[PDB]
């Protein structure tokens, strides 16, 4: 029931996520915004977790190892930073990012727990009822995009909300908005991929999930240059369909 | 990375001002750039904001309509424009540069650069010479104190010495102040008993925008 | 959301170890800046998020606090920490500074010298007449002016100037003036210039008569 599962998970994420909006800009109960904003992050995965639970395959992609393949281990610890460097190498030619590598941008541990947490919540719902209900319906190509725009106007809520990253790249500047928006469509193709080349493992999509968030923390770069960064993305994407053409428009 | 401002301003109320921002060191459309007011007793007051580049503003309530913020990219510089003048305005005015935005580890919620400031003055006053006096002691110790009053001029400044800059001791003269719309000034300097009156004392005024000089002397009365 | 800074004013000496605190009305969630500010000069950044040292910022300078609370640490003062502190939030526009902390050179106590002086011959003769009572070189800041005509407490007409933290001996110093109209001026006998200091459990004052 593919109908069913995003339009609850839209929903759900919406109520939590906009009543969380509202607290954060309360001068009274801003305190507790983020303790509303976790279940709507955690809304997909308990979603997902009570359809099936209404297979041995999802326990299996969760807890089997043998599923990984470990050619794709290159490519999913080094691919993200490559990007990121990258851009900035292609933003020297256009004004500026001399100062870039520098990398000035970026308590330590505790986030790196917090961006575990929010990659295994989130994942634990797309890798699970979400993504199989569209690859049935549709081939995986479709499938991939519908999952890439679902996905990002599911951070919608998130423009609202106090102090977001969300809120601030809108706040500046319009582009810098429609920028992250536009970029989560090439991102949910090369994770979605990434997940399908391991044998559906949600163990790994979370951990490469994990690891985009990281070096996008610890590697930081300027509005500027995650433009051009959008735009390598969608080559990468491009280049990704091409390769496994055949995988993406079979029936 | 550095932001210079424009020099100090003198206006009639009524009148409309515009002080820019030149930025040079770094990349101009990616930092937002404040304005803050700073009356004396009023403390800091935060204005508005303008992101270059996009244009992007966020105001405080009290200063929609009465600050205009924009920026022009080619020239690294933003204006802010004052209108309707009235003496409520009269303040430092000082732009101030945000740090860039990262997610994480960012100087992006701090003022982390500051220009030099810009004072501005609104005044309907005109341009008047000081009347100034001596003031010797009472007609009836170890020390004696002299004094000499500069009332009613403007504007800022005037330049009080004693003795021509000789007599540099024990000199305090005060920061003016403002009764009506002119301002006056007071200057005390206190000498042994053997100085004054067996030794000339004499206060000098100058008041370089009437273009006066005025010199007391200071006589028993 | 508005922040409160206290104390307004702290006295120390070079090598002490002070603490500066803000208050915000409402969660901030450290979001929360520190500038310093010498007189005549810009606004510093000494400390963001409330935890964090800009650059080029002595390690003596630290930054705590959470939710609503705030505080300044400035451990071994050196002579450059003299001016002042404020605080400022950056949770939500519009962004409100604190009413600033001036950290004063501490120093020994010291009473203020007091004189008085009757209107100049040459102001009389134009028809003003101003009665100036200097009171210099007290310590601490604090002081309170009282003038009196014929045993009378007078608050109109008068001025009064202070001068900032003295920059050789660190004291401080106050300029009052009563103006009154020649006539008015001239139909009193008794003027009292009458001071209210620390170092004195009584006022000092100081008076003449037009005769
Ligand atoms: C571990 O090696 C690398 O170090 C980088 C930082 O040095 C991380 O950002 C990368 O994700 C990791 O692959």
């Amino acid at each position: 029931n593919p109908k069913l599962y995003f339009l609850s998970t839209f929903v759900v994420t919406y109520i939590l996520w906009f009543t969380g909006a509202y607290l954060s800009f309360s001068s009274t109960y801003s305190g507790i915004y983020m303790l509303i904003m976790l279940p709507g992050l955690m809304a997909p995965f308990i979603i997902s977790t009570i359809l099936i639970a209404k297979k041995k395959d999802f326990i299996n992609r969760l807890f089997n190892l043998k599923l990984i393949n470990l050619k794709t281990i290159p490519v999913v610890f080094l691919l993200m930073p490559a990007v990121i460097l990258l851009s900035i190498l292609l933003s020297i030619p256009f004004g500026g990012s001399i100062s870039q590598f520098q990398f000035s941008g970026g308590d330590f541990v505790p986030v790196l727990f917090l961006l575990l947490l929010a990659a295994t919540f989130e994942e634990l719902g797309w890798r699970g009822y979400a993504f199989d209900s569209l690859q049935s319906r549709y081939s995986l190509f479709k499938a991939s995009i519908l999952f890439g725009i679902f996905w990002s106007l599911w951070h919608f809520p998130l423009i609202f909300v106090n102090n977001s990253y969300q809120y601030e790249i809108f706040n500046q500047s319009i582009w810098y908005g429609l920028n992250f928006f536009l970029s989560i469509l090439p991102m949910g193709i090369i994770i979605t991929w990434m997940c399908l080349k391991n044998r559906k493992s949600i163990i790994l999509a979370i951990i490469f999930h994990f690891l985009i968030n990281l070096n996008q923390e610890l590697l930081a770069i300027t509005q500027d240059t995650k433009i051009i960064e959008t735009g390598v993305l969608f080559l990468v994407a491009a280049a990704i369909i091409l390769y496994d053409k055949k995988m993406f428009f079979e029936k | 990375v550095q932001l210079k401002q424009s020099g100090a301003e003198l206006m009639k109320p009524g009148a409309s001002v515009k002080i820019s921002c030149k930025a040079t060191g770094y990349k101009f459309s990616s930092y937002w750039i404040e304005w803050v007011k700073q009356r004396p007793g009023h403390g800091l007051e935060w204005i508005g904001e303008i992101f270059p580049g996009s244009g992007n503003t966020n105001y405080n309530e009290k200063f929609k309509g009465k600050a205009t913020l924009t920026a022009d990219t080619s020239s690294n510089t933003a204006y802010m424009q004052l209108s309707s003048l009235t003496s409520e305005d009269s303040a430092v005015y000082y732009c101030a540069r945000r740090g860039a935005f990262y997610s994480y580890g960012s100087s992006y919620y701090a003022m982390d650069f500051w220009g030099q400031g810009t004072s501005v003055t609104v005044s309907s006053a005109k341009t008047t010479p000081p009347s100034d006096y001596p003031l010797a002691p009472v007609c009836g110790g170890s020390s004696v104190t002299l004094g000499c009053l500069v009332k009613g001029y403007f504007p800022e400044p005037v330049t009080l010495t004693w003795n021509s800059g000789s007599l540099s001791s024990g000199v305090h003269t005060f920061p003016a102040v403002l009764q009506s719309d002119l301002y006056t000034l007071s200057s005390s300097v206190t000498v042994t008993s053997s100085t004054w009156p067996s030794q000339s004392i004499t206060c000098n005024v100058a008041h370089p925008a009437s273009s006066t000089k005025v010199d007391k002397k200071i006589e028993p009365r | 959301i508005q922040l409160t800074q206290s104390p307004a004013s702290l006295s120390a000496s070079v090598g002490e170890t002070v603490t500066i605190t803000c208050r915000a009305s409402g969660n901030i969630h450290n979001y929360l800046a520190w500038y310093q500010q010498k007189q005549g000069k810009s606004p510093q950044l000494l400390v963001y998020n409330a935890k964090t040292l800009a650059d080029g910022v002595p390690s003596r300078f630290s930054g705590s606090g959470s939710g609503t609370q705030y505080s300044l640490k400035i451990n071994s003062l050196q002579p450059e920490d003299f001016g002042n502190y404020y605080c400022q939030h950056f949770w939500s526009t519009p962004w409100t500074f604190g009413g600033g902390t001036k950290l004063e050179l501490k120093r020994a106590d010291a009473a203020p010298t007091v004189s008085i002086f009757p209107p100049s011959s040459e102001q009389l003769t134009s028809g003003g007449a101003s009665v100036v009572c200097f009171l210099n070189n007290f310590y601490p800041k604090d002081i309170n002016v009282k003038w009196k005509i014929d045993g009378s407490e007078r608050q109109n007409g008068v001025l009064n100037s202070w001068t900032d933290q003295d920059s050789k001996d660190s004291t401080y110093s106050m300029s009052s003036t009563l103006t009154l109209t020649k006539d008015e001026y001239e139909r009193h006998n008794s003027y009292t210039c009458e001071a209210t200091h620390k170092t004195s459990t009584s006022p000092i004052v100081k008076s003449f008569n037009r005769n």
